[PDB]
C-alpha cells in the first residue's frame, strides 16, 4: 500500500441505507450533510453539474 | 491558440441555467461600473471605481 502525493484513484465502496423521502430527517448526497424535506421538484438542471 | 488570463467576468444566468453573456471588468470604465451594482442596467448620475 504505497501512498504518494499523487491523487488515489483505488478507494473503497460506501455501504449505505437507499432513499427515504417526504420526512424532516438528516442527509448526505456528496458530502453536502442537510436536515430537511425531500420533496420534489419540477426545474431541471444541466448534465454535467 | 490563446493563453487565459486571471480577470473578472459576471455571468449571466437565465431561467434555463445557462450562461448568455458576459461582461468584463477590466477594458473599460462603463464595464467597470456594472461588477458593483451587479447590474447591466447603469442609471444616470455618478458612481464610484476603485
Amino acid at each position: 500500500f504505497e501512498l504518494l502525493h499523487a491523487p488515489a484513484t483505488v478507494c473503497g465502496p460506501k455501504k449505505s441505507t437507499n432513499l427515504v423521502k417526504n420526512k424532516c430527517v438528516n442527509f448526505n448526497f456528496n458530502g453536502l450533510t442537510g436536515t430537511g424535506v425531500l420533496t420534489e421538484s419540477n426545474k431541471k438542471f444541466l448534465p454535467f453539474q | 491558440v490563446g493563453y487565459l488570463q486571471p480577470r473578472t467576468f459576471l455571468l449571466k444566468y437565465n431561467e434555463n441555467g445557462t450562461i448568455t453573456d458576459a461582461v468584463d471588468c477590466a477594458l473599460d470604465p462603463l464595464s467597470e461600473t456594472k461588477c458593483t451594482l451587479k447590474s447591466f442596467t447603469v442609471e444616470k448620475g455618478i458612481y464610484q471605481t476603485s
